[PDB]
């Protein structure tokens, strides 16, 4: 049974299988809703759009980001993100696949609680694990020690690890990343 | 005493996972 990796980042959801080099699905974490008078009848009008479909039709959609600064605020949009990334992007059954999920350090614990509860009840799995992104970045570097500066779209955090031992008193999180740079460029 | 004297690895694991992909 192949395990699943699903980095639910603030900007871009990146999901795929173990033992693979490139991520199978990389798509932005947006849920769109229509904001205009639907005048045409039929033709497959949806109540919501997830992912690249919301990116294509973005002229007539209010786009919502369910993750801000690493914290999942809206949860049914997050469930729609997970249902899309399980059943459309990857086209797999979550009932037969363990799932590793990523998380920023110094997160609220209730995010982990509700992530565990939804991921064990709505999309019920054999098993699950929540990791830290910088440790996986040090894994991809292939080395032992060092300080990892991981900077996504919401979270920029430094994690120092020496000889496979993290130092939790020296984790430095800052909520300044690419979305703030996008707002500043605006 | 005369009778006694007459008697006398992060690196290997991570590179393994890299080559597994
Ligand atoms: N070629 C690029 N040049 C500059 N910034 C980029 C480039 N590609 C991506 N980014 C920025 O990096 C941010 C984080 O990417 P990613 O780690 O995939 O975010 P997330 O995983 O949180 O969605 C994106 O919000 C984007 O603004
Ligand atoms: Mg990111």
């Amino acid at each position: 049974t192949t395990a699943l990796v699903c980095d639910n980042g603030s900007g871009l959801v990146k999901a795929g299988f173990a033992g693979d080099d490139a991520p199978r699905a990389v798509f932005p974490s947006i849920v769109g809703r229509p904001r205009h008078q639907g005048v045409m009848v039929g033709m497959g009008q949806k109540d919501s759009y997830v992912g690249d479909e919301a990116q294509s039709k973005r002229g007539i959609l209010t786009l919502k980001y369910p993750i801000e600064h690493g914290i999942i605020t809206n949860w049914d949009d997050m469930e729609k993100i997970w249902h899309h990334t399980f059943y459309n992007e990857l086209r797999v059954a979550p009932e037969e696949h363990p799932t590793l999920l990523t998380e920023a350090p110094l997160n609220p614990k209730a995010n982990r609680e509700k992530m565990t509860q939804i991921m064990f009840e709505t999309f019920n799995v054999p098993a699950m694990y929540v990791a830290i992104q910088a440790v996986l970045s040090l894994y991809a570097s292939g080395r032992t020690t060092g300080i990892v500066l991981d900077s996504g779209d919401g979270v920029t955090h430094n994690v120092p690890i020496y000889e496979g031992y993290a130092l939790p008193h020296a984790i430095m999180r800052l909520d300044l990343a690419g979305r703030d740079l996008t707002d500043y460029l605006m | 005493r005369k009778q006694q004297l007459a008697e006398e690895c992060v690196i290997d694991a991570l590179l393994a996972d890299i080559r597994k992909g």
